[PDB]
């Protein structure tokens, strides 16, 4: 009835929150009884949120699973509501309703979380438009607008990074030009590296979704405009890029460092999946392809390794098919594979940090999550070895 | 090697990358103890 | 934020009718019939006060956060707090 | 299924007490002692009742299937039997 008063009583500051509980734990009391190894994990998708999201990139939950943004590029699927899409979900209950919706007033490109907080979601758009969100609460607006002079951005933001600890929080915000901006993670005022990624040839490298070495080292490695591995650090003598090892074509969509050490040495390598059709194995003392794979039909967007077993990567195309590879047990083929709904053009593809179960994320919505029983504890470091040895006498004649 | 440049090039400027690598190292040891520490100060004289 | 408050909790399957009752004990902003429930939800504010008293006076340190009522004809699954009692009646299945 | 099972069904992976009550109103037999098993059972069984009573004005003979009140530190159980009234603490998590 006429409820004024009481929609400052009852819809109060902190009662909203209390309602939030309420919504959340009846909607999850839903799961209420009567009262009288290929495996394909899960899969999630929004018919309001994730309709029609022709995106690029998200935000992954390798820690702390269940809970995972779905930063998606806000199409024009959906014009009558907030420009920006970003959904963290529920893996843990299962569900695909718009009850975690997070939006913003720009293209949503990659928001990542941000350094030291779970809540806090850092994150780049379509004009260099880093906003960001602490979610302390049930809260969604962007709380924070990036300038975006001369020394900003402009471009997509392809992968921003999150480099030291609690004494150096710094963010790599880069664009299509390749300018490098180290916002602080906690003033959107002055960008500390806001340098140019000066190389050999091409200053203005046009950089597409670099990756960040494991160990907080600063000798990354830019995925570029073909193949292009630029291998370089950010700061020392070489503050611009030293080299670009490639053999690599087309604009790398997917690239990863190291995985985790299962009970192999350190293994500083590194591959990369482009539009060469395929994933071109990588270390630190190659400057070619230490190993192209399989050029699948279609482009080959994402890759990414394991962390339970650190020799085997898993990567789709451009016609939806996950093909996770362990040459040292798979060499000609891979360990397990599995197409997605159709054959569509993906983008991503993230290990969960548990292993035996994966996220793969498609370049138009849905998000399917796949299961692979194989991996128990193994020494693996033999193998490797071995299986270096192997591809260091292939290679002669 | 009474320092020829013949197996001046040829083999000690592997020599010489080695001494980088010992150099290298220790320099990047150094940049990454020295900014977690040094940017770590109690207060401005604790800075000093 | 009325919006996805009363869209998640009317909007989920099987809810008949919820009861935000206050210290009012009156449920004019719910989804429960509201000329049969405003006398139920007031009775039940002054038993539920005892039911609060009991709980929190033999053992003071259990809240009521969740009442799971769990009945022979329907699932009322009351979400509480010290603030609320949300009394909702739910179609079993 | 009476020694073991009541070592086991007693300190239960969440059952604090499970404090039968006896004639509905009189907890005395139980896996444990008299006092865990009165005093608590029969101050919540009465007032449960009374909550009951409430819910039975409303409908009287809807009895509960398995009123699972998920209290926060420790649930309070009560599933009415046929002599009595079933009124146990057990934990939710």
């Amino acid at each position: 009835l006429t409820e004024e008063e009481k929609q400052q009583i009852l819809h109060s500051e902190e009662f909203l929150s209390f309602f939030d509980h309420s919504t959340r734990i009846v909607e999850r009391a839903l799961s209420e009884q009567i009262n009288i190894k290929l495996s394909l994990n899960r899969q999630f998708f929004d018919e309001r949120w994730s309709k029609h999201r022709v995106v690029s990139c998200l935000d992954w939950s390798s820690q702390y699973p269940e809970l995972l943004v779905a930063s998606y590029n806000n199409n024009e699927d959906a014009p009558h509501e907030p420009d920006g899409v970003a959904l963290v979900w529920n893996m843990k209950y299962k569900k695909t309703t718009p009850e975690y919706v997070f939006h913003c007033q720009s293209a949503v490109m990659s928001a990542t979380f941000a350094k030291f907080h779970p809540n806090l979601v850092v994150g780049g758009t379509y004009s260099g438009q880093i906003v960001l969100w602490d979610n302390r609460s049930n809260k969604r607006t962007p709380v924070q607008r990036t300038p975006l002079s001369a020394a900003a951005h402009t471009h997509p933001v392809y992968c921003v990074n999150v480099v030291g600890t609690q004494n150096a929080h710094n963010l790599i915000s880069i664009s299509t030009d390749g300018k490098i901006c180290s916002w602080s993670l906690d003033m959107l005022s002055h960008p500390q590296d806001s340098m140019e990624l000066v190389h050999k040839q091409s200053k203005a490298v046009a950089v597409t979704s670099m990756s960040f070495p494991v160990g907080d080292v600063n000798n990354f490695v830019v995925g570029s405009e073909e193949g292009s591995v630029y291998t370089a650090c950010r700061h020392g003598s070489k503050a611009g890029i030293s080299e670009m090892f490639e053999g690599h074509q087309g604009p790398i969509t997917g690239i990863h460092c190291h995985a985790a050490v299962g009970a192999v040495d350190f293994s500083h390598l590194f591959v990369t999946s482009s539009f060469d059709w395929t994933v071109k194995l990588w270390s630190t003392k190659n400057n070619k392809p230490l190993y192209s794979f399989e050029d699948n039909a279609g482009y080959v967007y994402d890759v990414m390794w394991s962390p339970t077993h650190p020799a085997l990567f898993a990567c789709v195309d451009g016609m939806g098919r996950l093909d996770l590879w362990n040459l040292n047990n798979d060499t000609e083929v891979p360990t397990a594979s599995i197409s997605v709904e159709g054959n569509p053009a993906l983008n991503r593809v993230r290990w969960t940090h548990s292993g035996r179960e994966i996220a793969v994320g498609d370049s138009e919505g849905q998000i399917v999550i796949y299961d692979v029983g194989e991996q128990i504890a193994v020494p693996r470091n033999d193998e490797w070895a071995r299986f270096g040895r192997t591809l260091a006498e292939i290679n002669a004649n | 090697g009474l320092d020829v440049s013949k197996e001046g090039t040829e083999a000690w400027e592997a020599a010489m990358k080695r001494y980088d690598e010992r150099i290298d190292r220790v320099e990047t040891r150094i940049t990454a103890r020295l900014r977690d520490q040094l940017g770590t100060a109690k207060n401005a004289n604790e800075m000093f | 934020e009325v919006e996805e408050t009363l869209k998640r909790l009317q909007s989920q399957k099987g809810v008949q009718g919820i009861i935000v009752v206050n210290t009012e004990g009156i449920p004019i902003k719910s989804t429960m019939d509201n000329p049969t429930t405003t006398q139920y939800a007031s009775l039940m504010h002054s038993f539920i006060l005892k039911a609060r008293s009991t709980v929190r006076d033999i053992d003071p340190q259990n809240d009521l956060t969740f009442l799971r009522i769990r009945s022979k004809k329907n699932e009322i699954m009351v979400a509480p707090d010290k603030d609320y009692f949300l009394i909702v009646i739910q179609n079993p299945t």
